[PDB]
């Protein structure tokens, strides 16, 4: 064990020196040294590496370790055994092994080990004294810091500790050394004004060729959806830079790219990718407002795509929505973005009509997905904006016709009708102050639902009138099972009484 | 950000219910939770003047969509969390999405343990940190909205 674990040293400070062929063939072939030199170029000596920031592998790996270590054990407890045998006749066990502590599974290709942590204490002794990750920094063939690329904690130190790597000719490596930008410091800030100019040429520049703007601009998109918000607001920075008055980057200047059509499509799909975990409000208003100006509607799976992204937020994320919406403040921008919404709801729906089988009344027949139903019925319960009405009164035509049926709903495998309208949902609408939408989920509601939605709060007046009707007429349906579904008669004919100034059924609590 | 009022933290120490119909929304937003544990919980005092005061409650209590989620966390069961946390708490002594995205799509039991880890947490660093003080962070407790 002692050889096998100061070999690696010797081996990394080669392979450092070396990296064209060494240095490649302990990247390939053997994982335990690939890792090794991974931990001096991010400056974390943290097993599993910190370059592999997904946890389930991360798992994988230390339960493949684990095994590995059970059956060296196993392993070595035999062959002592045997030659415990042979020699001594003496049993080998546990608390008898000698050699379990001193030997090795001689396995360097084979899973990766548990470095020990005074081997990593000089592994990082090592690389402090000879700055062993800037070697590879000037290295630019095998430059793995760019392979390890396709992290921004790991970056921070070593991009510092390298300055000579400021330009490193790859593209992704300007935006990246970019990012982390994001006397010396005077040094600094020419040497990034200079970069900036170079990749403001090679995006608007009449040198700004289709693959160069291409990398830049999916660096920063694949970045974006990075769960952490500091790599998230580095991204967005280095746009704004390069290019809702924070966003105009976004809304304004990113239009006006030479390629923006060239790059629009792969824009709008990060955008879609990146909603679904944002958490901004106004940079989540700013990417539905560019995706309604912007989205290609022409490809039908694009915009099924879009439509179901945007009922995932609706749904998903409806605190979000209302923080987005808070009724307190209605502003201009929430009005704005509560348009665009109905807008794309509306072409989405056109595109439909022109998951789960939806025919209308009108006999018109599309499958969609119940979640974007459920979307524009939120929408529609938001309430009409101050702007433009005609779309929110098309889209409530379509929905909930007047004095017509709602559009029929069948499952897509089995054409078995679906509940359109689940009891969640008909008590957000029974809270809006919708008119329409209030009748239609009063419709076909049983008492026990009456029950449950009369518990809930911040209903309107009227619509708590409407309910405490329905309850009288459900009370003089079936009184009995009413009464039977009752847990607290006196809990309930309080909260009516509360109601009253906020009467039959009140008297069958009474009773 | 916005703290409690004084007026509100005095009319809350006073159970001056007619106050609190005084205290303006913002105000009770904040103070949702004591408010709705006295509304539901069953009354340890049963005179009729504090049924009256909980009639008070009850009419100022509309207006709120967090009560429905409140009354969710409310109905968790916590003797299997309580054992569950001594447990994890033992064990200590011997998640792709972040933790806020996991806190929101998570429901609200998976919410209580996620919370209630990362305290229990933060107190066993502070106990160890023998006087030493730190900072530690949380997207989660870090995210305004």
């Amino acid at each position: 064990s002692t050889l096998y674990w100061k070999a690696w040293p010797l081996l990394l400070v080669v392979a450092a020196f070396n990296p064209e062929n060494i240095g490649l063939a302990a990247w390939e072939e053997y994982p335990t040294l690939k890792m090794l030199m991974e931990m001096v170029m991010t400056n974390n000596y943290s097993y599993p590496p910190c370059t592999l920031t997904d946890e389930e592998t991360r798992t994988e790996m230390l339960n493949r370790e684990l095994q590995t270590a059970q059956r060296e054990k196993q392993e070595i407890l035999a062959f002592e055994g045997h030659l415990a045998a042979a020699s001594t006749k003496q049993t080998i066990t546990e608390s008898s092994s000698l050699l379990l502590s001193q030997l090795t599974s001689l396995d360097p290709q084979g899973p990766p080990r548990r470095p020990p942590p005074h081997i990593l204490d000089q592994v990082k002794s090592l690389n402090q004294s000879l700055r062993l990750g800037h070697l590879l920094c000037r290295s630019r063939n095998p430059d793995f810091l760019l392979h390890i690329i396709q992290s921004m904690p790991w970056l921070a130190d070593l991009v510092q500790s390298s300055e000579g790597s400021l330009d490193v000719l790859p593209v992704q490596c300007l935006c990246e050394f970019l990012l982390h930008d994001a006397a010396k410091k005077r040094q600094r800030q020419q040497k990034q004004r200079q970069l900036l100019g170079r990749l403001q040429d090679l995006l608007l520049g009449p040198k700004a060729d289709e693959q160069t703007t291409c990398e830049v601009l999916d660096y920063f998109l694949r970045r974006l959806g990075s769960s952490q918000v500091a790599s998230r607001v580095l991204a967005m920075k280095g746009l704004s830079l390069v290019l809702l008055q924070g966003y105009q980057w976004l809304l304004r200047d990113l239009p006006r790219l030479p390629l923006f059509d060239s790059v629009r499509s792969t824009t709008a799909l990060a955008l879609q990718q990146a909603i679904h975990m944002e958490t901004d409000p106004q940079t989540i208003s700013a990417y539905l407002i560019y995706l309604s100006q912007h989205t290609p509607v022409e490809e039908q799976a694009q915009h099924s795509d879009l439509a179901l992204d945007v009922a995932r937020l609706v749904v998903e994320r409806s605190t979000i929505m209302s923080h987005l919406f808070s009724k307190l403040s209605p502003s201009a921008a929430s009005d704005a973005v509560l348009s665009a919404l109905l807008s794309i709801f509306s072409r989405y729906v056109r595109r439909m009509r022109q998951q789960v089988f939806l025919r209308w009344s009108s006999g018109e027949t599309a499958t969609m997905h119940i979640l974007v139903v459920h979307a524009m019925v939120i929408l529609l319960t938001l309430g009409p904006p101050r702007a433009d009405d005609s779309e929110f009164q098309a889209l409530l035509d379509i929905w909930f016709p007047e004095e017509k049926p709602l559009p029929t709903a069948f499952l897509v495998d089995t054409s078995e009708e679906a509940l359109l309208l689940p009891d969640w949902l008909k008590l957000r609408m029974i809270r809006s102050e919708v008119l329409r939408l209030v009748d239609a989920a009063l419709q076909d509601l049983e008492p026990q639902q009456l029950l449950l939605f009369v518990q809930s709060f911040g209903i309107p007046v009227s619509s708590m009138s409407k309910l405490l009707q329905f309850l009288d007429q459900a009370v003089a349906h079936d009184p009995q099972t009413l009464e039977q579904n009752i847990m607290d008669k006196n809990y309930m004919a309080h909260l009516v009484e509360v109601q009253h100034e906020r009467q039959t059924f009140h008297s069958l609590l009474t009773a | 950000l916005q703290f409690v009022s004084p007026f509100a933290f005095e009319a809350m120490q006073k159970v001056d219910v007619v106050c609190l119909a005084s205290l303006s929304d913002p105000e009770l937003r904040l103070l949702l939770p004591c408010l709705v544990r006295m509304a539901l919980c069953a009354p340890a005092d049963q005179s009729q003047s504090w049924a009256q005061d909980k009639k008070l409650i009850l009419r100022l209590l509309s207006g709120v969509e967090a009560v429905n989620s409140i009354v969710a966390l409310l109905s968790v069961d916590f003797h299997a969390l309580e054992q569950d946390a001594s447990k994890e708490q033992q064990l200590r002594h011997k998640l792709q999405h972040g933790l806020t995205l996991e806190f929101e799509h998570s429901d609200s039991p998976r919410r209580l343990r996620l919370v209630l880890s990362e305290l229990l947490a933060i107190m066993n660093k502070v106990s160890e940190s023998n006087g030493e003080f730190f900072f530690k962070s949380s997207e989660l407790f870090e995210s305004p909205v």
